[PDB]
Formats: structure tokens, sequence, C-alpha cells
């Protein structure tokens, strides 16, 4: 039983995340470098059109499993 | 932590409707959750609803695949099987489900419905029985509520 996310792009399928509720945004940042080759310095996070930080973690968003988030590049 | 296999289930149809996009309908996420789907159809030619758009919700539980979608229709439309809450009766979405089912196939099965309704089975009695036996009556009214819902 494990928690998933993801990642809404412009030019790109859905990506799907793997993490856990104490992951924080720098976290996703490196699993989205992972699977889309994107450095995280580069990019935007954005759920409910709210600005997601570097230094929170998911569960301080209430991100729960299913959620959905926007990447734009920055 | 709940549905993982759900998810990954849900999120490899989703990009599998997108590298091979279906003739007739669409479906995808609108918002912010997985779970929740729109879906689009064209209504079937050699029907009352040809040139209709008919937009549906899809609510994937979290036991997906092992249990079915739960599937509605936004749009108005007049039919045997439809009710005005939007609800389906349509056998794969009850207990003819089988995990090996995907939002592909129950988007053919509804367009399938569309085109021959199943009035012995009905969940609008009434419009059954003009289906039954004024069969054009029903499909002036299926016409009609095309043109002022779905169009």
């Amino acid at each position: 039983d494990k928690m998933h996310i993801f990642v809404r792009t412009a030019t790109l399928l859905m990506i799907i995340l793997e993490v856990e509720p104490s992951d924080t945004i720098e976290n996703v940042k490196a699993k989205i470098q992972d699977k889309e080759g994107i450095p995280p310095d580069q990019q935007s996070l954005v759920f409910r059109r709210k600005q997601l930080e570097d230094g929170r973690t998911l569960s301080d968003y209430n991100i729960r499993t299913g959620s959905i988030l926007e990447l734009v590049l920055r | 932590p709940l549905g993982s296999m759900a998810l990954k289930r849900i999120h490899k149809e989703l990009n599998d409707l997108a590298r091979d996009p279906p003739a007739q309908s669409r479906a995808g996420p609108v918002g912010d959750d997985m779970f929740h789907w729109q879906a689009t159809i064209m209504g079937p030619n050699d029907s009352p609803y040809q040139g209709g758009v008919f937009f549906l919700t899809i609510h994937f539980p979290t036991d997906y695949p092992f249990k079915p979608p739960k599937v509605a229709f936004t749009t108005r439309i007049y039919h045997p099987n439809i009710n005005s809450n939007g609800s389906i009766c349509l056998d794969i979405l009850r207990s003819q489900w089988s995990p090996a089912l995907t939002i592909s196939k129950v988007l053919l099965s509804i367009s399938s419905l569309l085109s021959d309704p199943n009035p012995d089975d009905p969940l609008v009695p009434e419009i059954a029985r003009i289906y039954k036996t004024d069969r054009e009556k029903y499909n002036r009214i299926a016409r009609e509520w095309t043109q002022k819902y779905a169009m």
C-alpha cells in the first residue's frame, strides 16, 4: 500500500511518481529529474493554483494519493 | 495509502488512450484528482443521438480494476437505460464487470447502448414502453433532446 501523485505538463504524458507524505518538493523535483531529465532548479510545481515551495512537504500542502500537480519551467 | 494498484492502472489506461486515441470518444482527468475523469462521446450514426456531444463523469474506486468505475452522463439524454440523474443501467458496470475491462471498452459499450437500448432492463420504464410500442415517437424525442442538450 503506497502513495502515488501525478505531474501534468503541456508537452509530456502524465508522469506518475511514488512518494510519501514526508517527501519534500525537492525530493519530488529529484524524482521528476530521474524520469524526465529536467533539473530541479528549473521546475515550478503547482497544486490547486498554489505555488509549491521546495522546503515544504506534501502533507504540508495536503497532497493526498492520486493528486495531480502541474509542472512548468522556471 | 490505499489505491496503489488502482492508480497505476488508471495512469496506464490514460497513457494508452493518448498513444492510441479512440475514434469516437475522449477521456481523462480535467481536475487535480486522478480518480475523477471526464469523458466525451459522439452519439452514434444511425441512431437518434447522431451528432450530439455527450459529457460523462468517471469515478474510479480505490480497488479498481477489481470493482467497476462509476460512470454517469452529465448531458441530459432521452434513453430507456439512462435516468434524469445521468445514471446508466449497463451490465458491465454492475455484475458483468471484469478487471480485464478498461475505460476504453466501457466507452464502446456505452456507445453500443445508445445505438441499441435494452428496453427489457430499463431505468425509466415509461421511456422503455415508448421504445417498445412507438419507436418513431421515441426517435423524435431522442433527436429533439440531442439538439436541445447535446448540441
